[PDB]
């Protein structure tokens, strides 16, 4: 886990987890609340937060459609997942600016 | 090296030319300052000619006028190149005689204690040009140079004359006017760098800072940073537009316009004015044009498979090598594939993501009806404009439409092919960089022409070749819902397809005008005809 | 010393030995000028005026460029990254070059000499002719290349070539390089198509001797030799030299060691794979594949280099 | 805050404002303040578009708000009549009507608008182009002049004239959209509607 392991991208299992914006993983592989980094190539890394759902088969990670479009992930493709640790003394966020629009026209 | 006189250029109104001025003065004016005594004891004659070349708007005439005023002299005359040819013999000779007359009169009246009479030409690459050798179709025959040559040096020569010539095309000047004894010093004025832009901006906003008409949030370093490949005559236009924007807020519209007279007491120029003027008004001519990334990348770029990422990764490595390598200043690449596979959009995206300050596209859309003799000139000009920048990028679209290739015979242009073969292996001057991209759909023909030994590498843009990739593309476009997606996958997933992205979009658009219960069958009917077996 | 200045100004006209003196004088008077309001003469710096050697040397290096001399800033875009000894076929070429250079100067019964450099594309022929010419110390050297004649017509290239040759019959020992002979003829395999007006002028200018007592050497480079042989152009030359590709693993490793790019521990991994086969790659393409593989992360450079080499540079 | 209905122009809201801001916004301020800034006026504009879309109407209605004199209309083909002396001199007899006001009162002059139609064959002849370029730009020129050009073919126009210092403002006046047609119809049937001469059916 800490070193990094190969995983298979999957589809988000439930709408609630899709709205949670957290990658869905299996309990046997990780735990809820843990943050990971997903590598798709040498210059392509993305940080995600994990949530555990029973329906996820071991050895695969599920992402919602927005996550796949943002990270350029394709279902069935291989990725590298490595446990990620935050520096809370510095990386704790105070303010975010977010551009919001209607999801559906 | 040479100990130079100490000047300050903030009081003269010139910025960035800290070396051209020095050498010009040393080689053309360091002997007109000394007293005539030592000049006679040395017997040293005077330089009576200078040539200046560079892109427009970079401050050549300003330098000539300032130099003329520095050495107390009369108001310099002025002439134009193409103007003098508007007439024929018996009319232009009188015009020539009407320039040096005062100099001759003063030389007669005074002798060796006269005053310098500067003369300023313009576009001197027209009269002094027999170079009609270019282009299969071009002819020139002129005799206007010889009278000027005779006047400059020879019989009844004048010791109190000085001719300064200016041009934008240094390679069209005849070599008869450059020999030692007539136009002997040469200089180039180029685009300024960041320090020069800072100096120019500090010079052009000095009369408002005196009267406290400049706000406190206006920082000039950021303005210098944000204006890349700007001339000296466009920073002035930027300041003028930023001034005219602020004077509009203090006008009241009535039967006849008049000033506010109450909010006109705090007339200040703000950062907002400068930012708005940079977004709307000024458009540099050696900068990136952002109106050409909406006509080519029309429907974005979606990731339908693995091959759509290798291309982008390879394009990034080539950009990072044309910017960080010193053993390879010029690189080339060719994008190839079957028709409708999406080659122009990817090249445009790579160019846009490059981030270079100069980006240009050469397309056959702008040359409808042209002959080859004009296509060569257009392409050569597009390439010439790219050597004035320290980082460039040029795209060449539809290489097979430039040569006029038709399979019957076959036919093509052998005057464009050779020029294109020679321009792909010519490096830029000094230490400047360059990157060329090119898109084609017929690689075998290009191979038979020995045109693949000019490029450095190649990239293959493939078609959709599996059911899973087609389903992924449909899901990403988001047009057919799950009920119909299952039906589509129950049939397509059992075979292999051969379809481009452009054709897929066309088919999806065509099969959406039918009634809601026939669309899924119409789509498959169209797909079967277009491609279902390679 | 005026005697020493008469041995450095070779092929100078009389009207340039006058400009040299004027430039030196103007340089000498710059050290004694001042400008505060408007340029005015310093009244204590115009007395100890002494034109010195340094001014002459500076003016000779920077300001004066004879029209019948060697333009020492034009064989600098051709020999770009240098010359290195990856194998044997380099010394052979560089030695035949000096033998011909000595023949053209110490021989009385052959005032004209020609040579042709031919080989596969990208093998380093344009950067070898320039080196062979640069080390001859002839007063006159010129290069005729096709990239200064873009857009010209057939009748406008003959005039340019003939002018380049006519300027060389005014010097006591000359040298001319004709580059990319196949781009002057406008040759395209489809057809074929070419210019029969330039070919017939070239076939004649290669045999005409200069005036009595003068000497000339000509060097030409090409890559499609099988075409020039059907044109009967191989009878106009006196000799030919073959510039080869790299063709063994040991030569590749020696070439890599002299460029100094991959580490000692990164050169054993390459040697293990490469030293089990033969290769076919030119020195201009082995510098494009060592700059694309250095833009990767430090842990994937060797793999990328080997993949690039395999994809293109297989056996002949 | 313009009242476009009263002026008599509809469907041109972002063109009038931009033209006024860029070319005319400095000529309604006292010379004293304009001297403290160093600003220089603009002496050229180029308007192009289909024929009969409201380019002369705009030019003449913007020159009356400033309270200037009548614009001096001139045609393109007319100028090139025979040769130099009848055309070049005829060129001289246009800026001449205003060449005096500057040599009498200089600054505080009014502003002479010199409309100039076609401008697409005159500058493909070369005599007129050179004379005009020297008149507007150069060492000798008037600061109480504004030249407005109109064309229907934008590309043929030369590039030596579209540079800073020369004509440096370009505007396109195209066909109106739905709202433009609505506003034009509202403007052009206002007199009748006030006299109850327009039926309720309309
Ligand atoms: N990888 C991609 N993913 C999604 N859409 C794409 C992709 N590449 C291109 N497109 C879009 O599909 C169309 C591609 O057409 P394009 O102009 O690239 O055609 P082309 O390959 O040059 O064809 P032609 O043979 O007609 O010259 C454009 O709408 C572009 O936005
Ligand atoms: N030993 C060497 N011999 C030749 N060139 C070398 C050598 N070492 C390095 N180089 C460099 O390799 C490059 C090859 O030279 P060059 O580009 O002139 O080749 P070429 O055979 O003329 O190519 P092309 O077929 O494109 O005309 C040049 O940069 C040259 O400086
Ligand atoms: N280096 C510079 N420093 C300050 N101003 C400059 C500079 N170069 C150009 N300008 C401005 O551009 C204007 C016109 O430039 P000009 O010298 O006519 O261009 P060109 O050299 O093409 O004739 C001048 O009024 C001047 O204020
Ligand atoms: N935007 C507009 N609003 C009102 N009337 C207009 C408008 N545009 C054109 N017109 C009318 O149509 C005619 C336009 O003529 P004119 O502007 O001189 O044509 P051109 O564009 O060839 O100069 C005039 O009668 C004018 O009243
Ligand atoms: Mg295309
Ligand atoms: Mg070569
Ligand atoms: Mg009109």
């Amino acid at each position: 886990n800490m070193a990094g392991r190969s995983m298979q991208a999957a589809r988000c299992p439930t709408d609630e987890l899709s709205l949670s914006n957290c990658a869905v993983v299996s309990e046997k592989d990780y735990q809820s609340g843990q943050h990971v980094i997903v590598r798709t190539s040498p210059n392509h890394k993305y940080i995600f937060t994990l949530r555990t759902h029973p329906s996820v088969v071991p050895g695969s990670v599920a992402f919602s459609l927005p996550q796949r479009k943002w990270a350029g992930l394709s279902i069935g493709q291989e990725i590298e997942v490595a446990l990620y640790s935050f520096d809370k003394a510095k990386q704790c966020i105070g303010t975010m600016t977010i551009e919001i629009d209607f999801l559906q026209k | 090296s040479i100990i130079n006189p100490d000047w300050n250029f903030e009081k003269m109104g010139i910025g960035g030319l800290d070396k051209e001025f020095s050498d010009i003065f040393r080689r053309a004016f360091a002997s007109r300052v000394f007293p005539p005594e030592i000049v006679e004891q040395m017997g040293c004659k005077h330089v009576k000619g200078i040539l200046l070349y560079g892109p427009p708007g970079c401050g050549k005439t300003l330098l000539a006028r300032q130099i003329g005023k520095m050495l107390n002299a009369r108001e310099p005359k002025v002439v134009n190149g193409p103007e003098i040819l508007n007439k024929y013999v018996g009319e232009s000779e009188a015009n020539i005689r009407k320039l040096f007359a005062d100099a001759e009169e003063e030389q007669r009246r005074l002798g060796a204690n006269s005053g310098l009479h500067i003369i300023i030409f313009d576009e001197i690459d027209a009269i002094c040009k027999q170079r009609g050798s270019m282009a299969g179709s071009t002819g020139v025959h002129d005799t206007v140079v010889n009278q000027l040559l005779s006047k400059i040096d020879g019989v009844e020569q004048l010791n109190n004359i000085l001719v300064i010539g200016m041009t934008n095309r240094p390679d069209l000047i005849d070599e008869a006017l450059l020999r030692p004894g007539r136009l002997e010093v040469k200089m180039e004025i180029g685009l300024p760098d960041e320090k020069g832009r800072l100096q120019i901006l500090h010079i052009h906003t000095a009369r408002m800072r005196g009267h406290q008409l400049l706000s406190a949030d206006v920082d000039i370093k950021e303005l210098a940073v944000e204006t890349k490949n700007f001339s000296g005559a466009e920073l002035e236009g930027l300041v003028r537009a930023a001034q005219s924007t602020a004077m509009n807020r203090h006008i009241k519209a009535s039967t006849k316009v008049e000033v506010d007279m109450e909010k006109a007491e705090s007339l200040q120029v703000t950062r907002g004015d400068f930012l708005a003027s940079l977004e709307n008004d000024i458009k540099p001519a050696f900068g990136t044009n952002q109106e050409d990334y909406a006509s080519y990348i029309m429907n974005g770029i979606i990731k339908w498979g693995d091959p759509v990422t290798r291309v982008l990764d390879d394009g990034e490595l080539l950009v990072q090598q044309t910017k960080n390598s010193d053993r390879t200043p010029l690189v080339s690449v060719l994008l190839e594939g079957p028709p409708h596979s999406g080659k122009t959009a990817l090249a445009a995206k790579i160019a846009e993501e490059s981030n270079f300050p100069f980006i240009k596209i050469c397309s056959p859309d702008k040359m409808i009806g042209f002959s080859e003799t004009a296509k060569c000139q257009a392409m050569k000009k597009i390439f010439d404009d790219a050597y004035k920048s320290q980082l460039s990028c040029v795209v060449v679209d539809d290489i097979e439409r430039l040569l006029d290739y038709v399979p019957i015979g076959p036919r093509f242009s052998n005057l464009v092919l050779q020029a294109l073969l020679v321009l792909l292996k010519k490096a830029p001057p000094q230490g400047r960089k360059l990157l060329i991209i090119g898109t084609t759909s017929r690689k075998d023909v290009l191979q038979e022409m020995e045109m693949l030994n000019a490029f450095s590498t190649t990239i293959h843009v493939p078609n959709i070749a599996t059911g899973e990739q087609l389903l992924e593309a449909l899901e990403l476009l988001g047009n057919f819902k799950d009920k119909e997606r299952t039906t589509i996958a129950q049939q397509v997933k059992g075979k292999k397809v051969w379809i481009g992205i452009k054709k897929l979009l066309m088919l999806i658009e065509m099969s959406l005008q039918m009634d809601p219960e026939y669309r899924v069958r119409k789509f498959l009917a169209l797909l079967r005809e277009e491609g279902a077996s390679p």
